[PDB]
């Protein structure tokens, strides 16, 4: 599959014209955007580890061979320049995103933990222009806090095993995982694995991608970095609320490693000053708070990173042209299920659960464009109104987010205190949302959400602190005057706010200082994720693996049915069931089942065939 | 945008704190005086303004007369306290009230009338969604965190002592002392005089003031330290006026906060803050004395002088069983720790539905301040 | 399982003491009080629960006012009596009573409300496969191994006294005297 004859075979036709391909799929998006003129969006759940993006290439691959003329007569259709290839790169992007933002979890030992936006660009002439790559969610509790059994991102563990003393005395990271109190449940070595060649591999592709090796040397310094902070050890004093840190040698390393002097970034992150208009006063932080702090600068350091990393790949993907219009095609994680479901989980099934509600919305007004065009008018409810009830449960005001975004800042806060309060604010009152009840040994969980997949039973355990991000601005303002270029730039700023009614609260600034909570920054990037996405036409791929083996000829029954009660292609069954899925012309009718009904169809002048 | 957030006023006597909720720090800090000019002006284009509030009134305060609107917990005068409220919304904080729920502190064992006109005021001068009034010493143990103590809260207002035991309060052991910093101020003038330093007028008074919250300190035993005093050293400290007169003060000093514990020197029969103190444990259930007695908690602006802690735990340990280890908590920070209690307080989605609402006072009146809250 | 065990729960006055038939001893003993909380409390993110029960009423002791239920081997109130039994079932012990046979222990001379009351309780708010009721001094002659003896029965409850001769009892000779180790403290 995938030669010549096969895209040209399928060009500018229906999908039930020509046999199931992903090739099909982009040829109704291709043609519905030079048709309707509008964005159009490629929607792929993630499941493992399942050659997503190497299909994605084939997606390339089709768009290529459609995409050789328009508005320039005799633009090298061919070969393009000398060698005018494909963004052959865009394999080369692959293991620098999947070190930093895939890790080893219970599902797969490679799972995507970042919301991959690949845009697609196009002139009006429906002829590449560029592409840019575009992150939106990510598990930036991962860095700091892991499952039970898991690994935090590649990139650390290939880091620790690749560097040698050539690069390794420069980042000081000789100490192995167990210095990193980051690092859950120490190295956590697979079976079997060098770890080490990965990285050399993933060197090489950065250094391919046209980047300086003192850039690849910085960014490496900052994946030291993001560590270094979880070898800082406050220490509570006696009597006095503040603490303090004792232990000079891991700031100064940090110092070293970034651009700080050790005495500011001290006072600093220990009594931060905060703009008491127009003065400037100083703040106590329990020791808490201050290891909060310290979570919450590396947390953000590693999104800034990411967020600069994805900005610099897209700085060497060259733009030949202007762009009028774009294909997305989303590869993010789909909606998983472990034993344990913890907070990260319920964020993962929270986008998914709007993702899904999009597909509902498009599979109601497709459904309903139908019926006008076959002339019959009918009512009927929308289908991401399914959803809407446990999208509310979860977000809002009253919902589990703010619950947690409360109860994160009470004084006195508990993981028993968060349960209770939901129990009495929402939980008797919200049919999605069950409490168990039964004795340990039939219900470890602490609560149940009832999703489109299914009921998920979820463990509470340290949410609350999880759920904290708080980023003490005197910290964030030493960091922007770095005398280290790289730092300097990743943290200018990113929130715009300064900028809209100058220096003050106008509301172009959102809770920041203070506050600030994961599940706040993953519903403020989601909520930015699903209006691109609602600016676009979607059209969907599920992806199935029907074994862990890794050869064909077994399909695992019960893993595809978790994989279609997590993907939505069980809720889509069941949102055609309520309306009329099977649609059959009025000659196919007469002409396969006249053999029924002899007495009601009469003579040869029964023609029309309404 | 969520929430809206909100807005958070400290006001006891002495010293506005004020700003948004869930900031940690304020937005506003400045001294509670409106002051209007005394000696008519003989220019030709000045203001002219009625009066100065805030620090344009510590600016050019030679010209002025100087009035606290708040003597004793109690606003004495309410347009001077408008315009204070007036000045922080929209010079320094720069919002309108219509945006905002607005937290008021208010004080142990106070008059209805100011809960009552308080609240008539934010509903009817500044146009406010929600409001709520709230009081001082359990905001200030909100600050340092905890469930369980005895505050000892004390501002240039009044002292006021309120114990607590896993959230609740017992308001038959809530103390009230009509000692306050500003006592102190006066009872400083008072004494410099001996010395030959006549201070006269609320300009200079607050001269004093300013000498007395950086000078001063509580002795750590009173009858050693003025003994010593003999010998003149240490004890005395030059101060420079604004003027460029060199004042030098000794004894006197550190005998103006030991009037705290000896309400003799001022001439009241009032019982000192270690007593008072005292007074409000022996009034508590039997049980909850052995985790007040180790969690007293020091709060308000003239908490602020050295040695304070150091002499309460001398003076409670010898009057209290020493069976049980008497442990105060008075952090730095202390003079705004109502001011933080409010900020974390207004930032519970909680207390949210607690607020007194407009709708509920254009329903129900002035008077339901004591139908909702304390 | 086989026997599927049974629940043994004494409730004379003053202490609750419970666990499992097939032991020698009790997993649970606690006093039988139901602690409310007489002062209104002001803070915000409070409980708040309308009782305290068992030893959380010892722990918090001063901010409440506590009530015994059983007075003199007579239930007082019934809703502070559920919450007891409920609170030895789901706090301590944690079983279902529909697993159990659940034995009560009860006293010589009381009202026959007690018992009839007693055992729509036990059938009727946890619901049980099976119950029994049974008379104190005739469970302690068990315990202390002997077929034949006078037994002299005393809680914080009251003090009752129960001849018995080779098993079985004389109801002519059963003494009942209304003193307790209760009436002691108010002593």
């Amino acid at each position: 599959v995938y030669n010549p004859e096969v895209v040209a075979a399928y060009r500018g036709k229906k999908r039930q014209e020509a046999p199931p391909h992903i090739f099909s799929i982009s040829d109704n998006a291709y043609q519905f955007m030079l048709t309707d003129r509008e964005n159009q969006s490629i929607l792929i759940t993630g499941e493992s580890g399942a050659g997503k993006t190497v299909n994605t290439k084939r997606v390339i691959q089709y768009f290529a061979t459609i995409a050789v003329t328009g508005d320039k007569k005799k633009e090298e259709a061919t070969s393009g320049k000398m060698q005018g290839t494909l963004e052959d790169q865009i394999i080369s992007a692959n293991p620098l995103l999947e070190a930093f933002g895939n890790a080893k979890t219970v599902r797969n030992d490679n799972s995507s933990r970042f919301g991959k936006f690949i845009r697609i660009h196009f002139g009006a002439t429906g002829k590449l222009a560029s592409a840019d790559i575009e992150t939106y969610l990510l598990e930036k509790s991962r860095v700091t806090f892991q499952l039970k059994a898991e690994r935090s991102y590649h990139i650390f563990y290939q880091i620790m095993s690749n560097k040698k003393p050539e690069l390794i005395e420069m980042l000081l990271i000789t100490t192995n995982p167990y210095d990193f109190a980051y690092v859950s449940q120490g190295e956590i070595t697979v079976p079997s694995i060098d770890d080490q060649e990965e990285l050399m591999a993933t060197d090489t592709a950065v250094d391919i991608l046209g980047f300086s090796a003192d850039e690849k040397v910085a960014i490496y310094k900052l994946t030291g970095a993001v560590m270094h902070y979880g070898n800082m050890k406050f220490k509570q004093k006696q009597r006095e609320e503040q603490a303090e840190p004792d232990g000079t040698e891991v700031a100064d390393k940090a110092a070293y490693l970034t651009s700080l002097n050790s005495a500011d970034l001290l006072k600093a992150l220990c009594y931060p000053r905060v703009k008491v208009g127009n003065e400037y006063v100083t703040k106590g932080q329990t020791v808490q708070q201050v290891y909060n702090s310290v979570g919450a600068l590396a947390k953000s350091m590693y999104e800034k990173m990411f967020l600069w990393m994805v900005t610099r790949i897209n700085q060497q993907l060259d733009t030949k042209q202007p762009r009028q219009y774009f294909i997305g095609v989303l590869d993010i994680a789909g909606f998983e299920i472990f034993d344990f479901n913890t907070l990260e989980q319920l964020c993962i099934n929270f986008t998914n659960e709007k993702l899904q509600q999009f597909f509902n919305h498009h599979m109601f007004v497709l459904e309903q464009e139908e019926y006008k065009k076959e002339g019959i008018d009918w009512e009927f409810i929308d289908f991401g109104m399914d959803l809407a009830a446990c999208i509310e449960l979860i977000e809002k005001p009253m919902g589990i987010f703010s619950i947690l975004e409360e109860e994160c800042m009470f004084p006195k806060a508990t993981d028993t205190s968060f349960k209770n309060k939901l129990y009495e604010q929402h939980l008797g009152k919200s049919n999605n949302f069950q409490k168990p009840k039964p004795a340990k040994g039939k219900a470890e969980a602490h609560f149940s959400l009832v999703h489109y997949a299914g009921t998920v039973d979820y463990n509470i355990i340290g949410w609350l602190d999880k759920n904290k991000d708080p980023l003490n601005e005197t910290v964030v303002g030493l960091y922007q005057k770095s005398g280290l270029k790289t730092l300097a730039f990743l943290f200018s700023g990113g929130q715009a706010a300064e900028a809209e009614g100058g220096g003050g609260k106008k509301g172009g600034k959102k809770k920041g200082s203070s506050f600030q909570t994961v599940s706040a920054l993953f519903r403020e990037n989601l909520n930015k994720l699903m209006t691109n996405l609602k600016s676009t036409h979607p059209h969907f791929v599920r992806c199935l693996i029907p074994n862990e083996t890794k050869t064909p000829g077994a399909m695992e029954h019960e893993l595809v049915l978790h994989q279609l009660r997590c993907n939505g292609v069980l809720e889509g069954i069941r949102i055609c069931r309520k309306g009329f899925p099977s649609r059959i012309l009025y000659a196919d009718f007469k002409q396969r089942y006249k053999v029924l009904n002899a007495s009601a169809i009469p003579e040869g002048q029964f023609i029309d065939s309404k | 945008e969520d929430e809206t957030t909100a807005l958070v006023c400290d006001n006891g006597s002495g010293l506005v704190k004020a700003g948004f909720a869930g900031d940690d720090a304020p937005r506003a800090v400045f001294p509670s005086i409106v002051g209007r000019p005394r000696h008519q002006g003989v220019m030709v284009g000045m203001g002219q303004k009625d009066s100065y509030v805030g620090d344009e009134a510590q600016s050019k305060r030679g010209i002025l007369t100087l009035k606290y609107p708040i003597e004793h917990g109690i606003i004495t005068n309410w347009d001077d306290m408008e315009k204070i409220w007036h000045h922080t919304f929209y010079n320094e904080l720069r919002v309108a009230p219509e945006e905002h729920p607005t937290l008021l502190t208010e004080a142990p064992l106070n008059p209805k009338a100011n809960r009552e006109k308080m609240t008539q005021i934010m509903f009817e001068t500044f146009n406010v969604p929600a409001m709520y009034v709230a009081i001082q010493a359990v905001l200030s143990l909100y600050a340092s965190g905890r469930t369980t103590g005895i505050v000892l809260d004390s501002g240039d207002g009044v002292t006021h002592n309120v114990p607590i035991y896993e959230g609740y309060a017992l308001p038959h052991a809530i103390m009230r002392l009509d000692l306050a910093g500003r006592d102190l101020t006066d009872y400083l003038m008072k004494i410099l005089t001996e010395r030959g330093y006549s201070f006269v007028t609320t300009a200079e008074r607050e001269i004093v003031r300013d000498i007395k919250e950086k000078l001063c300190y509580v002795a750590l035993d009173f009858e050693n330290e003025m003994a010593t005093a003999a010998s003149s050293s240490s004890l005395e400290k030059s101060y420079e006026l604004p003027d460029g007169q060199v004042i030098t003060i000794g004894n006197e000093r550190f005998r103006c906060p030991e009037t705290l514990f000896q309400p003799s020197f001022i001439g009241m029969e009032s019982a000192g803050i270690h007593e008072t103190t005292y007074n409000s444990i022996m009034k508590c259930d039997i049980d909850i004395r052995k985790d007040l007695y180790a969690n007293n908690v020091m709060s308000g602006g003239t908490t602020m002088y050295p040695g304070i802690a150091d002499r309460m735990q001398k003076e409670i340990t010898a009057l209290a069983p020493s069976t049980m280890k008497i442990k105060i908590i008075a952090p730095p920070e202390r003079k705004y720790s109502v001011w933080i209690g409010g900020s974390i307080l207004a930032s519970l989605s909680t207390f949210q539905q607690m607020w007194i609402t407009k709708q509920e006072y254009d329903e129900a009146g002035p008077s339901i301040v004591h139908r909702k809250c304390f």
